[PDB]
């Protein structure tokens, strides 16, 4: 079984890679993009207005080998805002990344 | 199957990592 410490270490590496991406990725094509962010779970890039944004299941997951084709989703509204839950948190679908 | 003490102790150890993920997700 994968230990808590092993998962914590890989999560820290994932967070560090995310912060490199947030700093290094080129600016969006326009200001109407939803803005990149790290929500403690997934690393989100800039979002195209009016489109779903898909990110691979975070590779630090203990069961990541069981969901290799899965994606976590956000929705970027036409006004450049991440879709919000009715909670003031962004809408998120993690179903493809849940443990089998 | 799943009838031995090591099965339960291993289950416990794996729950620590899983609760960490749930903590990341829910907040």
């Amino acid at each position: 079984t994968v230990s808590l410490w092993e998962t914590v270490q890989k999560w820290r590496e994932y967070r560090r890679q995310c912060q490199r991406s947030l700093t290094e990725d080129p600016p969006p094509a326009t200001d109407l993009f939803c803005n990149r962010t790290f929500d403690e779970y997934a690393c989100w890039p800039d979002g195209e207005p009016g489109s779903f944004v898909n990110v691979s299941c975070p590779w630090y997951l203990p069961w990541a080998s069981s969901v290799p084709q899965g994606h976590v989703y956000r929705f970027c509204t036409a006004e450049g805002l991440w879709l919000q839950k009715d909670s003031s948190l962004p809408w998120r679908d993690l179903s493809e990344c849940e443990e089998s | 199957e799943g009838x031995f003490t090591s099965d339960v102790s291993s289950y416990l150890e794996g729950q620590a990592a899983k609760e960490f993920i749930a903590w990341l997700v829910k907040g």
